[PDB]
């Protein structure tokens, strides 16, 4: 119970880190297209 | 190499023809099919048709009695006698009106009892849809959907009705100008339906006996309250049944018996249910009252012809196929044909393509359109089957 | 639109044909139901608690089947690597290795057959590919190859390369890993086919029973390198 709140947890950081990334990523698309339009 | 072109393929395609025929050796059937899979069952599953199930020819019942079973059988017409059948399923699927598969000396139950009907009717189902949908039937949207909210939500969720407590309409009347409407239509409701949809074309319900057709319209209702929900339709019912106007002499009384018990069978005492049925005919003031009575004829599509608006659908409908020269006229194509009709509009376009491709032409222009217009709605103007029938008489 | 959920709603008509209706009673037909909330949601449907029936159902029974629900949802958000993780992160929290397992396979179905620059499907599956028990080692692997199999990067390859290594009782899974591993790169794959060959020869070569063994290890020699 503990390894596996230590694992979710760490878990967790990654995809609050991997959801913003992908977030910016998105953005930064969005802007080229919106800029050639 | 091109009179020496018949020199390299006879060689090998003779050679096909013969050992596709060595291989083509099961064959001749004359009442088979290819044995290695017409007798692919050919071992001894075939004996057991013949020692585990034994003849077990069909029977009719007749009456229940007290107690103990022992119920009264009719075969056909062979002997009307007194058996118990046998004890493999409880005596509770014995009903009067019903057909067991019953012995000749010992009589045993086998399966349970099925009715039994004309094998005509079991035909009339049509089974198939034509390729014909709601977008290319342009002119009468106002009729689409109120044909819409018929064949519909009551064969999808019924939660709308029940939440408001009503009852959906049962019967209902399509009409429209005569040769065009309400069949092609009709097509395009058994192409989007799901459950079974029974045709009924009047003039065959006609026999060379009397009251037959009843008999038959009872079968056929029977079959259709087997199932939940299943659609019906009726197609130039003018015929089936006019109007009661005997005098002296009898005369159309064998149809008259028909259309009164079918008019007997749609109201009154337990009816069919959940069965939507619809007629279509090509006069509508020569029905009965009777029959024109709504919880038979609740709704009243009518369909006329169109103004200016659907003459245009249609044009743009029938002709996303033939070549032209990009730009077209086509509201002053149907400007052009006031009074027309949408097969008429479609003979127009046939002709158009006809009078291109003529001597050497692939797209017809707009003096081609012209020159179907004019051999058609006015140099056929002398019969043009509208104007005694725009009347409906 | 989002919910049809129809065909099997369709299994209306034919109750009432042979006599009395609603005999189905089993358990795995719900199986199906996955498939009724999995297979109409391709082409970028949505159900927002409309995979209830399965959320019950995956705390209910069937191991085999809450993993089959948690991969279903994969199928959900085929193609949005954006949005979908959003939708798949509240599986990845779950008590359940057979739903933590299914959500890693979900994460690695919406990945396939697009290269994002954020490489979230290695990026969450790596970590689970080696993992002590099998929901999440096993079915840790699988999304992956299905994310990576077209962009045949041999970096993350290699780093599945000691599953085949592990030597582990993996009667199961190494066969699957020789499918994903072949999902990635199958044919003319030098770490690969060598792998194999000597796992087979490990264990397979004193035990050949059952079809689980060598059906899934000859599909990790070959097959991308058909043509
Ligand atoms: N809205 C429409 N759009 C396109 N074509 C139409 C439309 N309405 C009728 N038609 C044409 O009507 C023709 C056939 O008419 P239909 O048979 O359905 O009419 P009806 O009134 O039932 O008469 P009948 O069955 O006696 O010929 C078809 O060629 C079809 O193209």
């Amino acid at each position: 119970d503990r390894l596996r709140q230590t694992e979710n947890r760490a878990t967790r950081c990654k995809v609050e880190r991997l959801q913003l990334l992908l977030q910016q990523k998105r953005l930064r698309r969005k802007a080229r297209r919106d800029a050639r339009g | 190499y091109s009179r020496q072109i018949k020199q390299v393929e006879d060689d090998i395609q003779q050679l096909l023809k013969k050992i596709n025929e060595l291989t083509g050796i099961k064959e001749s059937d004359t009442g088979l099919a290819p044995p290695a899979l017409w007798d692919l069952a050919a071992d001894k599953q075939t004996l057991q048709s013949e020692q585990p199930l034994q003849v077990a020819r069909c029977t009719k019942i007749i009456n229940a009695d007290s107690e103990d079973p022992k119920y009264i059988i009719n075969v056909k017409q062979f002997a009307k006698f007194v058996v118990d059948l046998s004890d493999q399923v409880a005596p509770t699927d014995i009903e009067e009106g019903m057909r067991v598969g019953v012995d000749r000396n010992k009589y045993q139950i086998h399966i349970p009892l099925p009715p039994k009907i004309d094998p005509t009717v079991t035909m009339m189902q049509v089974e198939e849809k034509p390729d014909v949908t709601y977008s290319d039937v342009g002119g009468c949207k106002e009729q689409i959907e109120k044909l819409r909210e018929v064949v519909e939500t009551p064969l999808l969720h019924p939660e709308r009705f029940v939440n408001l407590g009503i009852e959906p309409p049962k019967g209902v009347l399509l009409f429209g100008p005569p040769g065009t409407g309400k069949t092609l239509c009709a097509r395009a409701v058994a192409n989007r339906t799901d459950a079974c949809f029974i045709r009924v074309i009047g003039s065959e319900l006609v026999q060379k006996y009397v009251g037959e057709g009843a008999r038959m319209v009872r079968e056929l209702f029977e079959m259709a309250r087997t199932k939940k929900a299943c659609l019906i339709f009726f197609d130039e019912i003018d015929a089936i049944g006019g109007a009661r106007f005997d005098d002296g002499a009898g005369g159309d009384n064998e149809v008259q018996r028909t259309m009164l018990e079918l008019i007997n069978q749609l109201d009154g005492f337990d009816p069919r249910g959940n069965i939507k049925v619809l007629m279509a005919t090509n006069r509508p003031d020569t029905l009965d009252p009777a029959l024109m009575r709504p919880g038979r004829l609740d709704r009243k599509i009518e369909f006329s012809l169109p103004d200016l608006e659907g003459r245009t659908h249609i044009f743009k409908i029938h002709a996303r196929s033939m070549s032209v020269e990009r730009d077209i006229r086509f509201e002053l194509l149907a400007r052009l044909c006031p009074n027309s009709t949408g097969a008429e509009i479609r003979s127009v376009c046939t002709e158009a393509g006809m009078f291109a491709i003529r001597a050497r032409r692939k797209i017809a222009t707009e003096k081609d359109f012209l020159e179907a217009v004019n051999k058609v709605i006015k140099s056929y103007a002398k019969f043009s089957a509208t104007p005694r029938y725009m009347t409906y008489n | 639109p989002k919910v049809p959920d129809d065909i099997y709603k369709t299994h209306l008509e034919n109750n009432r044909f042979g006599g009395s209706g609603s005999q189905v009673d089993s358990a795995r037909m719900n199986l199906a139901s996955s498939f009724v909330n999995g297979f109409v949601n391709a082409a970028f449907g949505q159900d927002k608690l409309l995979t209830d029936d399965g959320n019950k159902w995956l705390y209910k029974n069937k191991d085999h089947g809450m993993l089959s629900a948690a991969a279903s949802l994969g199928m959900i958000l085929l193609w949005d690597v954006d949005g979908g993780l959003t939708q798949i992160d509240k599986y990845l929290y779950s008590s359940e290795d057979y739903i933590k397992s299914g959500a890693l396979l979900a994460c690695g179905i919406v990945n396939s057959g697009v290269r994002n620059e954020c490489d979230p499907a290695l990026a969450l599956l790596s970590d689970y590919v080696l993992h002590n028990s099998n929901t999440m080692r096993l079915g840790s692997i699988f999304g992956l190859g299905l994310a990576y199999a077209g962009s045949n990067r041999e970096d993350v390859l290699t780093l599945l390369l000691p599953v085949m290594g592990d030597s582990k009782s993996s009667m199961e899974v190494a066969g699957v890993t020789a499918l994903a591993c072949g999902m990635i790169a199958v044919g003319s794959c030098n770490g690969d086919v060598t792998s194999t060959i000597l796992q087979t020869i490990m264990e397979k070569s004193e035990t050949e029973l059952k079809d689980t063994y060598a059906r899934w290890l000859p599909l990790g020699l070959g097959l991308n390198h058909l043509g």
